[PDB]
């Protein structure tokens, strides 16, 4: 009861801060998007195709057996 | 027709890199006695088992006691495996009936359908082994009243010029198809790797050529092929350092040939290097794409990672393109971007932090994620934008009742 | 320039060994 009654009234002060309609404008401005994870892919079609990345071959471990 | 060559530079250029290698025999390496994983000690096997083969054909009887020996374990392995196979057979015939044993189906998420009306088509009976392996290939948007399911993924794996277990050329294939009356899609890769040397009896020396097609009718009417030979040392400048060069070929073949069409060449780098407390991966790239008819377009990429000892999280990489479009001499475009995390633990919670840096327009994206499996202490910045909301409702119901 | 001398001097010196 208390404590939802100060972190409203604390949030009544401090999101009520000077101009708060440029920084709208500064976010909006930047229409490109932030940049997106890179992944190997084909040209025409855009699904994934399989990386050698040292990092993760190096923990890769197979092996031969027999065919029935 | 052809691709930007950024998506070549790109490509080109994304870290350091490590090839395929051999896979071993388990039961005939280590003879009979268990064994545990190594690289040097498998990859020394394959390819002394080859030369003590060679020299027990010249004559040697040192050399013939061993491949005699390996020729033992090989037999007794070998039957051991099929004795298992028919255990597990009979099991089977034992277990369940003349029938046979099926699959999971599919799951898609929610819809609304009953969500059992087509999950009858995806359990099927096993086959369990044949060499390749099947998944389906899905489309974003699928038919309203039907699965969305469309084409197939084939994928094998195989390691052929092998004597006993001691293989030769590791080798690769993925095709995806989907073949319906109106379209064609038909996509494939192949990797097949060649071993030179390894330590004792050489540096590790690798090479791999790597060969890509893609065909998309009615789309497209032309096909595109792509080549990469790319070589790797460990060494060249000290101990154990992965260097490694390549270059790519890559055509739009004009209704399928391909002595004709727009081509695209390109070479690239990779190394390593430790210096003070700062370890560093490096790769960098360069391509000279043909256009449709303008000529020579070229354009320069590279990509570090800098590892630092001393404050053993902070993770930092720095990326860089240089583009020369025609009128080269005034027409320099380069970009660059520096990318930063960090991670924290406070309030019974995981943090982690990214800052991204583009440096062509000067933004710093900050994004936080965090992760408390103990309470709801972290929901206490939800009273930020449920203040808002209000001041966004009172406000609507204020021109709402005028 | 960077990538096509220094792209030529790993594949010389790695043609140096083989
Ligand atoms: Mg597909």
């Amino acid at each position: 009861a208390v404590k939802v009654a100060l972190g409203v009234a604390f949030a009544f002060w401090w999101t009520s801060g000077p101009g708060a309609d440029e920084e709208m404008d500064a976010k909006a401005q930047q229409e490109p998007d932030r940049r997106s994870q890179y992944t190997r892919h084909y040209a025409f079609k855009g699904r994934g195709r399989k990386e050698f990345l040292r990092s993760d071959m190096k923990n890769d471990a197979n092996e031969l057996v027999p065919t029935r | 027709r052809l691709p930007p060559m950024t998506f070549f530079v790109e490509q080109m250029s994304e870290g350091v890199l490590k090839p395929e290698g051999w896979a071993t025999m388990e039961t005939v390496a280590g003879l009979g006695e268990e064994v545990t994983e190594d690289e040097g000690a498998e990859s020394f096997n394959h390819v002394y088992y080859r030369q003590m083969y060679e020299l027990a054909v010249a004559g040697d009887p040192w050399a013939q006691r061993e491949y005699a020996a390996m020729l033992r374990a090989y037999d007794k392995g070998c039957e051991s495996y099929r004795a298992s196979y028919e255990e597990a057979d009979v099991d089977a015939n034992v277990e369940y009936g003349v029938e046979s044993y099926v699959v999971d189906p599919i799951d898609f998420g929610p819809s609304f359908d009953p969500e059992d009306m087509y999950s009858h088509r995806h359990a099927y009976a096993e086959a369990a082994d044949a060499g390749v392996t099947v998944i389906p290939s899905q489309d974003y948007y699928g038919p309203e009243h039907d699965d969305p399911l469309n084409g197939i993924v084939f994928q094998y794996e195989a390691q052929p010029f092998s004597r006993h277990g001691w293989g030769g050329v590791p080798f690769d294939l993925t095709v995806c198809c989907e073949k319906d009356k109106t379209s064609l899609c038909l996509q494939g890769e192949t990797h097949v790797s060649l071993v030179h040397s390894v330590p004792p009896f050489g540096p590790r020396h690798i090479t791999q050529v790597t060969g890509s097609w893609e065909v998309l009718r009615p789309n497209i009417k032309d096909v595109m092929y792509q080549l990469e030979v790319d070589t790797f040392k460990d060494g060249l400048l000290g101990k154990s350092d992965h260097a490694g060069c390549g270059l790519m070929l890559a055509r739009l073949g004009e209704g399928g040939d391909p002595r004709k069409g727009p081509t695209a060449v390109g070479v690239r780098l990779q190394d390593t290097l430790r210096v003070g407390p700062f370890k560093l991966e490096a790769c960098a790239s360069k391509v000279a794409v043909q256009g449709p008819t303008g000529g020579k377009e070229e354009g320069w990429g590279a990509r570090a990672f800098v590892g630092y000892d001393w404050l053993p999280g902070l993770g930092m990489a720095f990326d860089f393109i240089q583009e020369r479009t025609p009128e080269e001499g005034g027409k320099r475009l380069r970009g660059y971007g520096a990318n930063f995390t960090y991670d924290w633990e406070a309030l019974g919670a995981a943090f982690g932090m990214e800052v991204d840096y583009v440096a062509a327009s000067e933004s710093v994206f900050v994004s936080v994620n965090a992760f408390s499996g103990n309470d709801y202490r972290l929901g206490w910045l939800l009273l930020l934008p449920a203040v808002n909301y209000f001041k966004e409702t009172v406000s609507s119901l204020w021109a709402r009742l005028r | 320039k960077f990538i096509f001398w220094a792209a030529m001097v790993y594949a010389t010196l790695y043609g140096n060994y083989e």
